């Protein structure tokens, strides 16, 4: 059983005539072709010719009752050709490949040079192939042509015994997509924290709190001014379609090569003595050299760091302490000297230094994915609200699919989400307006196929389990919706169990009938208080 | 009259493995394709369980060829089955006790499939078995139904436990009163005690607990950054979203396999219980069993079935001896140097002289050559006693 | 189980030789561990399902053994344990992976309606049948066995006396032929 681009069974292939000029043809993902026309132009390039001696092909060059069946397709540029000499009738005739062109042409056209011919296109269609003992495809099944073929594929057989088989799962597909972001317009002040004049020094890193705005992180990873722009727990690409409660831009300036210390779980100077990120960090780190202005001649010692600290740090805590650091047991009490150190020192930043030495501006954007109302959103357009229909909704950046309805749930002003046993959002609150709407997974169920033996027949009934007939000759059970069975009012021995007392059988102009099964022939024993039935004979069973 | 409650079936569930694991995400579905055919195995197993449940119900209840009906006039020798016969007033033709029993047993790819036999169909089957037992006895289970008066049937059964049929015919009113009182006491003992149907409720609760655990297991990260596939996909790119989704797939697949294994084991237990219930319907309802404690406590007379949610309830009617009396007894009797043994019963004496009685009900009778048989002389039996044996021809022999 | 070896389980290939002939030890180790994880899960699943099926088969075999002992090596009174009907005898036949029991049963047939009585009044004495039931074809009363109509004259040999005929419900009046008095020519 393969999953390739095939010509689906019993499809509408165009029939063209050339003599009363070859007409224009498209070329989708693939093409079929037949004839009673030697050559096939392509393009949007490739050319084929039969000089009656050897096939000639050019773009590159290559040389090598006639139902000449052909198939052409293109995948990542590779152009495959298959064919067969069949002496559109019945039967199967699989097409061995003859050639592949491994170059790659973007094809969106098709032509023909030189009668009458046929053309059929290909779709990705799972097929069940029957390799015979001699190794040749003698038969096949299109798994999506009809319910019987789907049953055959599910069973992986070409013969199906009488019974009921669940072959796949039905579920309604979404009609349209929905986006509901808050009505915010002011842009987030990213240029300020990024193009500020002086970033606070690494020991007093300054944390701006961006909130209630529309951030366009597209321009951040677009600009090439950043040596490092790397995110954790998130991808920059998808930052424009997420809504965060608020952002924290912790800015400072650090040594050139101590940059990779700004990352979760990192150990070293700045991690454990000045600034560490939590191991559950969700956000981006931006670092870029500041040699242009920061460093000057003579030693720019106005940017400090904290060298000694008695112990390590928490994630996200700042130390503005300038108090001396005591290494020994002798108290210092504010005087330097023997074992009395000053824990703050100054970066030596001159443009005469090395390349891995210049000052690097570092801004760490930390995001919090809380359930509070989202204030920092992305540059994404809100749409209208659709109820009573399976839709692809997006509320405040969380995707999903289902039907939205008016809910009577009493959200309290601080709640924005209902939640299920499985941590599934059961209900939500619009950001644009303020109303509570319930989310429900739009209908799904199993699809069972009632078929008698393929020997008996080839028509089937279809059961859509635990669904109404309104979201799918037709007959509603307590087992689901039957399609293809005649509901009689009679009652017979159960043949194929549907459920809820309903059975299905093949009989009468034979058809599939659905009936309520009978438990047996009624009987009333001739009971009286002075009557007895006695046997006069026996059978040996 | 004693009850025996047996579970027969359990709830038929289906789980779309690919929808429990990968709700609607196609990234996750393509990533789960590379685990092979685990989903197919799981669905096959659950479908087998579901089929087995309907099979169990058939085996238990579908034991009558025809649907027997009780006559309009209920003249059963004083016996009153009104509490176990169907009530035509109710929409569902259920008995009073069946109604009483049915009142005491109370997405994410998960569906519940309806049973093939409705509660109405099962109640019809039970009513048919009841009517057959009432009108025809054990004949309808061994061939054609042969009508017989109920008192004569109960005499048959009394002989089946070793008690002569005169004993029933001479105490018919008392026996009927005892039976009707015991049925009433069943009604009351059931309506009052809340945990009388603990077994069925336990089956129900086990299934619900298992499903709830399965469902809650989707809130677990399994090592990933989140338990929600959409959040992972709306936040991460393909290469690392793939890692997180693989963690989630591993976890949810393990959870589902645990569920299915536990359900297979429970279904085996339930199949054993249903086979036992079927054997009891055949041996206790469609017949009179000599097996001790198999159809209630005591000497089994007759059992009556009643449907229950996911199960069956047997009302076993047994004969329990009572009001014992002490006697002195002997294995044999010496008379004219011949040893007499009882053909059917024992020799007892009230103290003065000797009688022969049946073993299960004191009914003393004169020791004759009709109640006894001779074998040997009275010098080899240990415990043999002297007493006259009345030949019922000599005083009759006036001619 | 065999098809589960064509699955990657996350690896670059399902074939160990391909992974070993293409990658060095440190990363081939990663891929092989993925394959091991998956194939081991598959094998555990197979073994568990086989244990469960073996339990089912063991139960069926114990049932078949009980039926060989009770239906074949004896005659069973258990209803429907050895076929439908009153069991006479069973015969075993081997079959692939199993056994086939041919249950020979007696099924009554050709029923006839009769009118019956629990007892009979004669000389102020209530007679009950020792083995069988009292029936009447409309004119005379007879005593027959319960499973085959074979009517016989009601004598003091076919019946036993217990009490008088004023306590049995449904007792009828009919003569009981003592087979001594017309014989009592002496
Ligand atoms: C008991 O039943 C058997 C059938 O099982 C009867 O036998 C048949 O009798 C008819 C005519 O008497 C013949 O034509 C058939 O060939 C017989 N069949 C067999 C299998 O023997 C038998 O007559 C019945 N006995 C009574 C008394 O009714
Ligand atoms: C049978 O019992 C019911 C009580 O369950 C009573 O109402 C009814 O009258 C009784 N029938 C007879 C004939 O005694
Ligand atoms: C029989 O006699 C014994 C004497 O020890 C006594 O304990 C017992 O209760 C008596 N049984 C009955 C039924 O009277
Ligand atoms: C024993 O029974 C006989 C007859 O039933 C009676 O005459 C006698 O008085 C009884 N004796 C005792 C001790 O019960
Ligand atoms: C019963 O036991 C008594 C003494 O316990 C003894 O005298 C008598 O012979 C015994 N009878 C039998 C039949 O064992
Ligand atoms: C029974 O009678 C015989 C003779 O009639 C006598 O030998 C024997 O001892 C008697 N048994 C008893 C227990 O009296
Ligand atoms: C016995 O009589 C009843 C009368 O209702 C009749 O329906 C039944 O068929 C009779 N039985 C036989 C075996 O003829
Ligand atoms: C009943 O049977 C007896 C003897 O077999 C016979 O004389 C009589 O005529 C029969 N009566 C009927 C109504 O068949
Ligand atoms: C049988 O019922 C009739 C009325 O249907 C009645 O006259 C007769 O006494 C009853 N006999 C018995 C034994 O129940
Ligand atoms: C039976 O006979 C007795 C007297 O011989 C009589 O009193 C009684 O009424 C009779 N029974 C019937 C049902 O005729």
């Amino acid at each position: 059983s393969t999953q390739d681009l095939f010509l689906p069974f019993f499809s509408n292939v165009t029939w063209f005539h050339a003599i009363h000029d070859n007409p224009v043809l498209p070329f989708n993902d693939g093409v079929y072709f037949a004839s009673t026309i030697r050559g096939w132009i392509f393009g949007t390039s490739l050319l084929i010719v039969n000089n009656a001696t050897n096939v000639v092909i050019k773009v590159f060059e290559y040389v090598s009752k006639n139902l000449r069946e052909f198939v052409f397709k293109n995948i990542d540029g590779y152009f495959k050709i298959y064919s067969k000499h069949t002496p559109l009738p019945q039967g199967f005739s699989a097409l061995e490949p003859l050639v592949d062109l491994p170059i790659g042409i973007n094809i969106t056209r098709f032509q023909t040079l030189l009668a009458a011919y046929y053309v059929g296109y290909l779709q990705p269609r799972t097929f069940l192939l029957k390799y015979n003992e001699n190794g040749t495809i003698t038969d096949a099944v299109d798994c999506a042509l009809d319910p019987l073929s789907e049953t055959k594929c599910t069973l992986k057989s070409f013969t199906v015994e009488k019974g009921i088989y669940q072959t796949s799962n039905f579920r309604v597909q979404p009609t349209e997509s929905i986006v509901r972001f808050p009505n915010i317009t002011n842009l987030c002040p990213f240029g300020e924290v990024f193009n500020a004049t002086r970033f606070a020094s690494v020991y007093a890193w300054n944390r701006k709190r961006i909130s209630n705005c529309v951030a366009d992180y597209s321009v951040l990873y677009n600009s090439a001014s950043f040596s490092t722009f790397k995110c954790y727990g998130v991808s920059p690409t998808k930052l424009n379609d997420l809504c965060f409660t608020n952002v924290y831009a912790d800015s400072f300036v650090i040594r050139g090569d101590e940059v990779r210390q700004i990352a979760p779980g990192q150990t070293g100077k700045i991690a454990d003595y000045n600034y560490k990120l939590p191991d559950d960090f969700t956000g981006c780190v931006i670092a870029w050299n500041s040699n242009n202005l920061d460093s000057k001649v003579g030693g720019n010692y106005n940017y400090l760091y904290r060298l000694f600290r008695k112990s390590n740090l928490k994630p996200f805590e700042r130390d503005i302490s300038t108090e001396i650091y005591q290494a020994g047991s002798t108290p210092c009490n504010g005087v330097e000297g023997f074992n009395c150190y000053f824990p703050l020192q100054s970066y030596g930043f001159q443009p005469t230094n090395g390349v891995g030495y210049q000052p690097y501006r570092v801004v760490v954007l930390s995001f919090e994915l809380l359930h509070a109302p989202a204030t920092v959103c992305g540059p994404k357009k809100s749409t209208n609200l659709v109820k009573n229909k399976c839709v692809n909704f997006n509320f405040n950046g969380l995707t999903g699919t289902g039907v939205l309805t008016e809910s009577n749930k009493k959200f309290l002003p601080f709640q924005q989400f209902g939640r299920d046993i499985a941590d599934t959002t059961d209900a939500v609150r619009d950001p644009q307006t303020l109303e509570i709407l319930d989310i429900t997974p739009c209908s799904f169920g199993g699809v069972s196929v009632i078929t008698p033996g393929t020997n008996t027949s080839n028509q089937v009934a279809v059961l859509y389990q635990n669904v109404n007939c309104t979201e799918v000759n037709v007959f509603q059970t307590r087992a689901g919706c039957l399609i293809g069975a005649e509901h009689v009012n009679n009652s017979y021995e159960c043949d194929i169990p549907i459920g809820a007392g309903i059975c299905a059988s093949y009989q009468t102009s034979q058809s599939i009938i659905a009936y309520t099964m009978s438990l047996g022939a009624e009987n009333s024993v001739a009971y009286s208080n002075n009557s007895i039935a006695i046997p006069t004979n026996f059978t040996i069973s | 009259v004693t009850t025996e409650i047996l579970p027969v079936s359990m709830t038929k569930t289906s789980v779309d493995c690919t929808m429990y694991i990968c709700g609607d995400s196609t990234e996750c579905s393509n990533l789960l394709l590379q685990y092979g055919s685990f989903c197919t195995q799981l669905n096959r197993a659950l479908t087998g369980i579901a089929v087995e449940q309907d099979k169990n119900t058939q085996e238990v209840f579908a034991q009558v060829k025809q649907i027997y009906k009780t006559p309009p006039i209920k003249d059963f020798g004083g016996f009153n089955f009104s509490q176990i016969l169907p009530d035509p007033s109710k929409p569902s033709k259920r008995s009073f006790i069946e109604d009483l029993l049915f009142n005491k047993v109370t997405f994410n790819g998960l569906t519940v499939l309806p049973p093939l036999l409705t509660d109405e169909m099962i109640a019809q089957y039970t009513s048919a078995l009841l009517a057959g037992t009432i009108t025809s006895g054990w004949t309808f289970g061994a061939g054609p139904a042969l009508q017989i008066p109920f008192a004569m049937q109960m005499a048959y059964r009394f002989n089946g436990i070793g008690v002569t049929q005169n004993v029933l015919y001479e105490n018919q009113k008392l026996i009927a009163n005892q039976f009707n009182s015991a049925i009433g006491k069943i009604q009351d003992s059931l309506s009052s005690t809340p945990s009388a149907l603990g077994k069925l409720q336990d089956v129900v609760n086990q299934n619900a607990q298992a499903l709830n655990t399965l469902v809650k297991q989707l809130s677990s990260n399994f090592g990933a950054i989140s338990s929600v596939l959409n959040d992972i996909l709306s936040r991460l790119d393909k290469p690392e979203a793939e890692v997180q989704i693989d963690r989630l797939i591993t976890g949810r697949l393990q959870s589902l396999q645990t569920y299915v294994t536990q359900q297979l084991i429970r279904a085996a237990e339930i199949r054993a219980s249903a086979n036992l219930a079927a054997t009891k319907m055949s041996e206790c309802v469609l017949g009179q069993s000599k097996r001790v404690d198999f159809c209630g406590k005591g000497y089994h007379l007759m059992s009556f079935p009643q449907s229950a949610p996911h199960g069956v309830v047997f009302l076993h009617v047994t004969y329990v001896p009572a009001q014992e009396k002490n006697f002195t007894t002997a294995p044999a009797i010496c008379h004219d140097g011949k040893a007499h043994f009882p053909r059917e019963g024992v020799f007892v004496s009230n103290g003065t002289h000797w009688f022969v009685t049946q073993r299960n009900f004191y009914e003393p009778q004169i020791i004759t050559t009709d109640n006894t048989f001779v074998s040997g002389n009275c010098d080899v039996v240990i415990g043999i006693v002297n007493n006259t044996v009345y030949d019922p021809l000599q005083p009759e022999l006036d001619s």
